[PDB]
């Protein structure tokens, strides 16, 4: 079969430079069966070019492709605000149209050390059985960032399900919260609660601890 | 000395709509209320002529086309009509002179499992004029890129063939068309009846 | 244009349709594809099928499962998958190139608006609100954080708003995620100085539509 792998997985730029992509195959594919596909976090793709040099309806002259035989490139000559999504190459000249892996376009700005905050359970979830704990990140530019939970001096593991904000307007920093949905039984046989956080943007780990004794 | 219809109406075996055969009859002596008065076909529509007042008039020479369409297809036989059977397959004159009869063929053309001998044309590139075949079966070429003989995307091959069940409804249930076109020229007028 | 039908929820086991209607070109020589895409995923190919003679190609893997018909009549096209399974929860998409008459466009330019199809046994749940109050320890720097906490509801459509609306300076809310339950939870949050507690009065408004259940939980500081 034929597999497509887009080499470039992230790229970050500021408005004005600009960017290119890869999109190399493994066997011979033919020149007239090439595309590439647009699409933004909640809408249907987009087609943007076909037949690898040839643009769609409506499309602006900024964007503009070449190449042929393994090698396929993607220009847009010089970045624009709504330009910021993820693109898909597909061909379609054999009989399975395997997509690519894409590639993801996000705003560059300065690095932002992240905001941590620590969430103790209420009193009416104690009734249900369960406890819930948040710590909470915001405003850090990087996407890499990871927290570690810790209880009594131990990392506690399979309860730390993740969710991450999508990248905002003005600002362009990412928010993270971790939700430590723990059952009522481990809560009183343990004292001490954390959540550690590192982050490229701050020089040294910083640990935030909360203690039930001042509930 | 009698024209054989006999031999056109009870062949073993019929063409495909988008390769109908046509038999010119001349030189014999002809009847059509022998015909008329089967009481087993369908459709008997004479476009210009009165069926029963046939036997009192006289021709140069006949034709006589026949071929197996669907049961809801028939409607499309006639002058004027529009559908893609009268733009690709067979389509008759606006003023078209004769007869255009059908009956249902169950018992003969359907069987367990399908019947796929019979084919139909899909697409072609301009409108047929009337009375024509085309037996080509060259690849369609529905973009703007050559196909160079491979199927695919944008590349479809012209013919497909009908499916016929016998559980199947009447309307796609199969039909055996013959549609008779008389002609008249300075001639020495041969056919026609007693 | 392309118009699909709305979102569907099943058992697994089962099998479900979606029609993908089609209007406003000539039908009759454009061609179809179904792509589906699962939440935060990558484009999968399914397979593609002619409408004018109603042949079809499938990929390997669903190659037993899927099933592509057309109809004539209502320019509509169907397409079934059975013996669903929980991944195959997802949104499914079909396009198809604009024909307007003998000639057609070289590429799938239009497409629909997708189709949301969810796998589950789980019955539908109306959500639990619980407060994320602040307290001194959350404080850091004069800012402070608060917001409200949902859980155990089974649809995938909730909202959060506060101040019936009103209050929406840097508020945030958390795409949901999955529990090992299989009913969903999110939160929400919003940053207020520490001015701010004790003086307005802070309440989140939800609703839960399948439900039909709508809460406005008021929240207070942690004594
Ligand atoms: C096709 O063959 C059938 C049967 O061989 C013909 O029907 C016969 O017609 C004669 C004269 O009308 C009758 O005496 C027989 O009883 C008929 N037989 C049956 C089984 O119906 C039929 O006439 C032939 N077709 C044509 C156009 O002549």
């Amino acid at each position: 079969e034929i597999v497509l792998t887009q080499s470039p997985g992230t790229l970050s730029l500021s408005p004005g430079d600009r960017a290119i992509l890869s999109c190399r195959a493994s066997q011979t594919v033919n020149s007239n069966y090439l595309a590439w596909y647009q699409q933004k976090p909640g809408q249907a793709p987009r087609l943007l070019i076909y037949g690898t040099s040839s643009r769609a309806t409506g499309i602006p002259d900024r964007f503009s492709g070449s190449g042929s035989g393994t090698d396929f490139t993607l220009t847009i000559s010089r970045l624009e605000p709504e330009d910021f999504a993820v693109y898909y190459c597909q061909q379609y000249g054999s009989s399975p149209w395997l997509f690519g892996q894409g590639t993801k376009v996000e705003i560059k700005r300065t690095v932002a050390a992240p905001s941590v905050f620590i969430f103790p359970p209420s009193d009416e979830q104690l009734k249900s059985g369960t406890a819930s704990v948040v710590c909470l990140l915001n405003n850090f530019y990087p996407r890499e960032a990871k927290v570690q939970w810790k209880v009594d001096n131990a990392l506690q593991s399979g309860n730390s399900q993740e969710s991450v904000t999508e990248q905002d307007s003005k600002d362009s920093t990412y928010s993270l919260s971790s939700t430590l949905t723990l059952s009522k039984a481990d809560y009183e046989k343990h004292k001490v609660y954390a959540c550690e956080v590192t982050h490229q943007g701050l020089s040294s780990p910083v640990t935030k601890s909360f203690n039930r004794g001042e509930c | 000395n009698l024209c054989p219809f006999g031999e056109v109406f009870n062949a073993t075996r019929f063409a495909s709509v988008y390769a109908w055969n046509r038999k010119r009859i001349s030189n014999c002596v002809a009847d059509y209320s022998v015909l008329y008065n089967s009481a087993s076909f369908s459709t008997f529509k004479c476009y210009g002529v009165s069926p029963t007042k046939l036997n009192d008039l006289c021709f140069t020479n006949v034709y006589a086309d026949s071929f197996v369409i669907r049961g809801d297809e028939v409607r499309q036989i006639a002058p004027g009509q529009t559908g893609k059977i009268a733009d690709y397959n067979y389509k008759l004159p606006d003023d078209f002179t004769g007869c255009v009869i059908a009956w249902n063929s169950n018992n003969l053309d359907s069987k367990v499992g399908g019947n796929y001998n019979y084919l139909y044309r899909l697409f072609r590139k301009s409108n047929l004029k009337p009375f024509e075949r085309d037996i080509s079966t060259e690849i369609y070429q529905a973009g703007s890129t050559p196909c160079n003989g491979v199927e695919g995307f944008n590349c479809y091959f012209p013919l497909q063939s009908y499916g016929f069940q016998p559980t199947n409804g009447v309307g796609y249930q199969p039909y055996r068309v013959v549609v008779l076109s008389f002609e008249l020229l300075h001639a020495p007028a041969t056919v026609c009846g007693p | 244009q392309l118009v699909q039908s709305g979102p569907e929820v099943k058992k697994p086991g089962t099998s479900v349709k979606v029609s993908c209607k089609a209007s406003g070109f000539t039908f009759y020589y454009s061609a179809v594809q179904w792509v589906r895409q699962a939440r935060g995923q990558r484009l999968e190919w399914l397979g593609w099928m002619a409408v004018g003679s109603g042949k079809a190609n499938y990929a390997q893997k669903f190659q037993e499962r899927l099933t592509l018909t057309r109809d004539m009549s209502t320019s509509t096209a169907y397409m079934e998958l059975s013996s669903l399974r929980s991944e195959d929860t997802a949104v499914y998409y079909c396009a198809a190139p604009n024909c307007t008459g003998g000639s057609c466009y070289d590429g799938f330019n239009l497409w629909g608006q997708g189709t949301v199809v969810t796998v589950s046994s789980a019955s539908t749940k109306g959500p639990s609100v619980f407060p994320l109050a602040p307290s001194s320890k959350s404080t850091s720097g004069g800012t402070a954080a608060l917001g409200c906490l949902v859980k155990d509801y089974f649809p995938e459509p909730v909202t959060v708003s506060w101040n019936s609306g009103a209050l929406t300076s840097g508020v945030h809310t958390f795409p949901a995620v999955l529990q090992s339950s299989g009913l969903y939870s999110l939160s929400s949050v919003v940053t207020v100085p520490s001015s701010s507690l004790g003086t307005q009065t802070y309440i989140c408004n939800v609703n839960h539509k399948p439900s039909n259940t709508k809460v406005d939980k008021k929240v207070e500081p942690k004594s």
